[PDB]
């Protein structure tokens, strides 16, 4: 299945003109066929967001615009703002029976010029039902922070521990900052036989961490 | 004395469904050969006969009839079918024996900002009988009240505009087809293969 | 106005036969073009299936090797997907998608609309229903913990919906024991806490499960 070729991501500031490409064959684009453009932000369904590889769809702002000529098309976004970051795909059509509706490969658009901010850390020890279902969890609460790229270790007492982890990757918020989250699965004996359990979080060279107790 | 096939395949005009156009093949000999191994059309669909032995049998009146319809409606031109097309401006008899070749004409029958001089009819008191031709223009009642001769409330003008653009998708592209209609009668059959 | 709603999504066996439904409104159902398309978790979209206004005719990528049928219900003004002979790599959110109108330049071309999608999960895993408990904590942390839970995904309300400001849904966690763990949290006022109750919602519809948990401070 051929599909239309695009840059991985694209960035800039929030004041610049950028561009994506999109590269099709003589099969889809060069064949008389318009190009699409739709927009996904993080968690929602694609949005049409360009048709007839010119006109825009109703609400969209006037800063995009786009363009084909030949086998390429091209989408073109002029004053970045934070609310753009969010994939781009292109979509043609093909004549044959077989390929029909041809998408673009996607892009990442970001933006760049948002301060860095430190992650706001929460800590929860295990629930009182969770240990009278026999079974204790540490869930460790990470939010707010940019670049989206932290390290997660945990502490029992002062000693590290590497068995029972399970930490989710970074991703993007509405606010267009950071969140992720890690989880300590462990037994209540391990949970009661010692004194403070230590979440800890590296992020640009600086930790913060926060502590429960049994108690 | 070949027959006279290219004329109605290469026409340079091809005519409304509704109207279809239809051209009589006699007293020549036709090489069928020439048709079922170009791969120039989409559909090549015979019934009652198949075309390889085509070039070994003799009718006796042939029809080539030649239109232009959406390619989702191509479907529509078989024996035992119903639609719009099919009940209402094309209609193959149950024991049709004969052939229906069309091909994409996207090329030459779609322009930019639609293509409107090809229509079709939309309503009709009665499905058309097989081989029927209506080119009547007359309001259709759609019931209660009468028309008088405008159009409104339950009163529509029969036919409708295709409106073919280069930029739609294959199913609303326009196709050209031809259907060979073969018939044996106690008349000289006046055309066969070589 | 135009509304897309999409149904069905959930576990299937490798090999398996599934049917997702797509309910449609606010515009004349048998005028369009319909299309389902697929996007794998973090993958690119890839159109998969098309059916024409009339519904008599079908159109798939040779990719699906005719594993996969279309069709629609104007009695309904639904359309339905049926896949078989499921495999792993068909697993991904499913949309349901409108075309243009005839009338434009771009009829059978693009998908104009779109809904909010559905996720079909292909394992050989089971469903799994989760376990809902609570973390308890000027403003204070209050949440709860959705976890042991097959396939994805879940949605999390706080107050049937009444309450909007200041929560956060992190995405789930796969375990070793290949069941998922998310966790959802709010931050509110800390005298609120002694007036005003705090319960958080969990549906899971590949299991069918809703749970309401009351969260409280303790001690
Ligand atoms: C139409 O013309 C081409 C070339 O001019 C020829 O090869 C073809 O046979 C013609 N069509 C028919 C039906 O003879």
């Amino acid at each position: 299945q051929p599909v239309l070729t695009q840059p991985p991501s694209v960035s800039g500031a929030p004041g610049q003109r950028i561009t994506i490409s999109c590269t099709g064959s003589s099969s889809n684009i060069g064949a008389g066929y318009d190009v699409h453009w739709y927009q996904q932000l993080p968690g929602t369904a694609p949005k049409l967001l360009i048709y007839g590889s010119s006109s825009r769809n109703s609400g969209v702002p006037d800063r995009f615009s786009g363009s084909k000529s030949g086998t390429s098309a091209s989408l073109a976004i002029t004053g970045l703002q934070a609310e753009d970051e969010a994939d781009y795909y292109c979509q043609s059509y093909d004549s044959s029976l077989s390929v029909l509706y041809t998408f673009g490969t996607g892009t990442k658009v970001t933006v760049l010029g948002q301060p860095k901010a430190a992650p706001s850390v929460t800590l929860f020890p295990p629930s009182s039902e969770e240990l009278q279902a026999n079974k204790a969890t540490l869930v460790c609460l990470i939010s707010d922070f940019y670049p989206g790229a932290v390290t997660v270790a945990w502490k029992a007492d002062s000693s590290p521990v590497k068995a029972g982890v399970e930490t989710t990757t970074p991703s993007k918020q509405s606010n267009n900052k950071y969140a992720a989250s890690s989880y300590l699965s462990l037994t209540p004996e391990q949970w009661k036989s010692h004194r403070s359990y230590s979440c800890q979080v590296t992020h640009e060279g600086s930790t913060v961490e926060k502590t429960v107790a049994p108690t | 004395n070949l027959c006279p096939f290219g004329e109605v395949f290469n026409a340079t005009r091809f005519a409304s469904v509704y109207a279809w156009n239809r051209k009589r093949i006699s007293n020549c000999v036709a090489d069928y050969s020439v048709l079922y191994n170009s791969a120039s059309f989409s559909t090549f669909k015979c019934y009652g006969v198949s075309p390889t032995k085509l070039n070994d049998l003799c009718f006796t009146n042939v029809y080539a009839d030649s239109f232009v319809i959406r390619g989702d409606e191509v479907r529509q031109i078989a024996p035992g079918q119903t639609g719009k097309i099919a009940d209402y401006n094309y209609k193959l008899p149950d024991d049709f024996t004969g052939c229906v070749i069309a091909w994409n004409s996207n090329n030459l029958d779609s322009k930019v900002g639609g293509n409107y001089n090809y229509l079709y009819r939309l309503f009709r008191k009665s499905n058309l009988k097989p081989f029927e031709r209506d080119i009547s223009t007359e309001i259709y009642q759609a019931g209660s009240t009468p028309c008088n001769g405008v159009e409104g409330f339950n009163c529509y003008f029969p036919l409708q505009s295709y409106g073919f653009q280069p930029t739609n998708g294959v199913g609303y592209q326009p196709y050209r087809v031809v259907v060979l209609s073969f018939e044996l009668l106690h008349a000289p059959a006046t055309v066969c293969g070589p | 106005e135009v509304q897309l709603v999409e149904s069905g999504g959930g576990l299937v066996k490798p090999g398996g036969s599934l049917r997702l439904s797509c309910a449609a409104s606010g515009f004349t159902f048998s005028s369009y073009y319909m299309n389902w398309v697929r996007q794998a978790p973090g993958k690119g979209l890839e159109w998969v299936s098309s059916i024409s206004e009339d519904g008599y005719s079908t159109y798939y990528p040779d990719s699906l090797k005719g594993r996969f049928t279309i069709s629609r219900d104007s009695a309904k003004n639904s359309l339905y997907l049926q896949m078989n002979s499921l495999r792993a790599d068909d697993t991904a959110v499913y949309y349901c998608a409108r075309d243009f109108s005839g009338h434009t330049a771009w009829a059978g071309t693009g998908f104009e609309y779109w809904g909010q999608g559905t996720l079909v999960t292909v394992s050989s895993a089971s469903t799994k229903g989760p376990s809902v408990f609570p973390l308890a904590p000027g403003t204070a942390a209050l949440g709860c913990l959705v976890k042991d839970y097959f396939p994805e995904p879940v949605t999390v309300s706080w107050n049937s919906g009444a309450l909007t400001s200041g929560v956060h849904t992190f995405p789930a966690v796969l375990q070793s024991s290949g069941l998922y763990s998310l966790s959802s949290v709010v931050t509110v006022p800390s005298s609120s806490l002694g007036t005003q109750t705090y319960i958080c919602n969990v549906n899971h519809k590949p299991s069918n499960t809703k749970v309401d948990k009351r969260v409280e401070p303790k001690s």
